[PDB]
């Protein structure tokens, strides 16, 4: 017997390979990403993490993109520009998935997009998972 | 210390000769070593470590 797991742990598309879709994290108090590949890669592909906030004309539409700030850990290096990023290694196999999440919330919406759109950035798929609804 | 060699001393000589020769004595060497160090460090976050 399986369950309707989507009731408790819904997931939403964040990057389908041609467009980036803002995702709402307001009602969920935890979340994370998930990465997968569909073809052999030619080089590393980095990503940028953004966050949005309520637009002026309507409280249910996101505003312009705001780049996320970095948060150094207990003790360790910090990014050269103070902004969070994710780098997908070239060695990643087609039959594997990668998981990682940011430590801080910031605005009630989140987004992600590649640093440069090209034939290599279309070979990745990013999905966001939630947990712990608060309403 | 280390004894590198013992050298050659003395030989069979004709009886008529009235003296003997000097050989090539051995060699002794002084050697020394060293000791090495292994070290590391790790850190935790207090609340996470206490709630896990």
């Amino acid at each position: 017997m399986n369950f309707n797991v989507g009731v408790d742990f819904p997931s939403f598309i964040a990057w389908d390979g041609t467009t980036s879709f803002p995702v709402k994290i307001d009602g969920f108090n935890q979340f994370g990403f998930t990465f997968k590949v569909i073809e052999e890669l030619t080089a590393d592909v980095p990503f940028n993490i953004f966050y949005h906030e309520a637009s002026e004309a309507d409280p249910c539409v996101p505003g312009p993109a705001i780049r996320v700030p970095d948060v150094p850990f207990c003790d360790g290096v910090a990014t050269a520009d103070g902004l969070a990023t994710v780098v997908i290694p070239e060695a990643v196999a087609v039959d594997s998935f990668c998981a990682g999440s940011v430590p801080c919330f910031n605005g009630p919406w989140i987004s992600i997009a590649p640093v440069t759109v090209n034939a290599d950035s279309a070979k990745v798929q990013v999905t966001v998972t939630m947990k712990g609804a608060t309403r | 210390m280390k004894i590198a060699d013992y050298g050659q001393l003395g030989e069979y000589t004709c009886d008529a000769k009235c003296d003997a020769e000097f050989g090539e004595p051995g060699n002794i060497r002084h050697l020394e070593g060293k000791t090495y160090d292994y070290r590391g460090v790790f850190c935790f976050n207090r609340k996470n470590l206490q709630e896990a």
